[PDB]
């Protein structure tokens, strides 16, 4: 009761397509459109780091 | 010829006991703290305590 006090609120929206598309170029930046639809089609692969 | 006087001891004293009291000072209130509960809830809380 003494320590605990009202914690403020935020809602942030985070888009994973922008997180990976904006990836720092020391890792290969990619939008999920062109890797989902070929890692569906082929049994292996990766992008980013 | 002279018969001596038959001096005779008095009653025992009543033993007496002393009954003294002890005293200790009045208490001191803590510092009050403000908290986030509307009064009816903090009252049901304290009443339980």
């Amino acid at each position: 009761l003494k320590r605990d006090k009202r914690a403020l609120e935020v809602e942030r929206t985070v888009s994973l397509a922008e997180v990976y598309a904006g990836l720092p170029k020391d890792n290969g930046p990619f939008s999920l459109a062109q890797e989902i639809d070929k890692l569906v089609s082929q049994g292996s692969g990766s992008a980013g780091s | 010829l002279y018969l001596p006087i038959y001096a005779t001891p008095a009653d025992p004293k009543a033993l007496l006991s002393a009954a003294v009291a002890t005293s200790q000072g009045g208490g001191k209130l803590p510092e009050s703290f403000m908290s986030l509960w509307r009064f009816p809830h903090m009252l049901e809380n304290a009443r339980g305590m």
